[PDB]
């Protein structure tokens, strides 16, 4: 059990190196490699840890990050920049992994070796694809820098103007790379990217501020500002269609299912805007004193009507959950 | 009635006092210059790698 415990220790040192890569940045395959090896079962164990390394590369996807919220224009660019760095390290580690000794181990019994060698050549090709994705991600990281920098003040006035060119850059990115692997999958990321960005900008311009303005009921222009925020979103969808024409084929996008997250936000926003405008109306009704013919009895009836409204708007001001959260129904 | 009559006078202005001839066309021309600037930036980002 001396040699068995030494094997149990090595697998522990691998799992520690896997934990190192979890906090740090992968490089499990290097720690899976046996150190100062002199039987044939030991060199096989080294290959089996190399196997779970190739699995970690394929395990990582652009879609799984999109599933668990997030999907920020800066976040997806960084996810490709982190993926392209992990494969670049794995390619450098593959050059050290592929030792003259490690080649002789594969020769002496071999479909275990060639499957690990085949996954390596697939990783090396996908890495070449990842590197072009990283060059594309680096341009979006500058675009996201334009949005991430925003301190939630104005923005939507100029960002609605700045969006059309941000789209025009994305279109040119498609033509320049050419061999851009996952050109229909990367479109789902870019759309989710603009999606998450709009949601952040929108959460700022309303939230407790919109609840606070409704409370005081001395804000009409602020209601119009909310409509302007929605208009900025409409400009992004209009520019997305304006880029789809500029592209001329291979539109892809699938906004009718993808942009549903955005559409559903704007629907809820619009629904508030529809109800906020009516609240401004009723405020005018109180002030009205027609004075005509039969009197008081009518103004009393108008007063009771105004009180009912005042109860409704007070119940709306409560803003229990809400805070223009699309995900919340 | 006077306050509402004053609002109608102010409303006619607010609509056609701050209103300026050729507005949407100028915004489109501003967008075009930003599109050309972004097109030149992506070319410069292509030249850096290359």
């Amino acid at each position: 059990v001396a040699k068995d415990l030494m094997e149990k220790f090595n697998n522990y040192v691998a799992q520690v190196y896997v934990l190192l890569g979890q906090i740090k940045g992968k490089t499990m395959l290097p720690l899976p490699s046996h150190k100062l090896t002199s039987k044939d079962k030991a060199h096989v164990f080294e290959g089996s840890i190399i196997t779970w390394t190739k699995q970690i590369k394929n395990v990582l996807k652009l879609e799984p990050e999109q599933l668990l919220k997030y999907g920020n224009d800066p976040g997806p660019l960084a996810e490709i920049e982190f993926w392209q760095n992990k494969r670049d390290n794995l390619n450098l580690i593959d050059s050290q992994l592929k030792s003259v000794e490690v080649q002789n181990i594969l020769h002496f019994l071999k479909s275990t070796y060639t499957t690990p060698f085949t996954k390596l050549q697939a990783e090396v090709k996908k890495a070449r694809l990842e590197a072009n994705e990283n060059y594309r991600y680096l341009f979006t990281l500058k675009d996201l820098f334009s949005k991430l920098q925003e301190s939630q003040p104005s923005d939507f006035p100029t960002l609605y103007e700045l969006f059309i060119p941000i789209m025009h850059t994305i279109l040119l990115i498609y033509n320049k790379s050419k061999t851009y692997n996952q050109p229909p999958r990367l479109v789902v990321l870019i759309r989710e990217i603009c999606n998450a960005i709009i949601s952040n900008a929108q959460a700022f311009v309303d939230k407790d501020t919109i609840f606070s303005l409704i409370d005081s009921k001395e804000t009409t222009e602020a209601c119009d500002k909310l409509q302007v925020t929605l208009d900025v979103c409409s400009k992004f969808k209009d520019a997305y269609f304006e880029y789809k024409a500029k592209a001329g084929g291979n539109w892809k996008l699938t906004s009718n299912a993808l942009f549903v997250r955005l559409d559903s936000f704007l629907e809820r926003c619009q629904d508030i805007l529809h109800l906020t405008n009516t609240i401004v109306q009723f405020n005018k009704l109180e002030k009205i004193e027609l004075g005509g013919t039969k009197g008081k009895t009518l103004t009393e009836s108008i007063a009771q009507i105004f009180k009912e409204f005042e109860e409704a708007v007070q119940a709306f001001t409560s803003v229990s959950y809400d805070i223009m959260n699309i995900a919340e129904k | 009635l006077e306050t509402i009559k004053k609002q109608q006078e102010l409303a006619k202005r607010q609509v056609q006092k701050d209103m300026g001839s050729q507005k949407e066309k100028w915004e489109k021309k501003k967008l075009e210059m930003i599109e050309t600037a972004e097109a030149s930036f992506h070319e410069n980002l292509a030249k850096n790698p290359v």
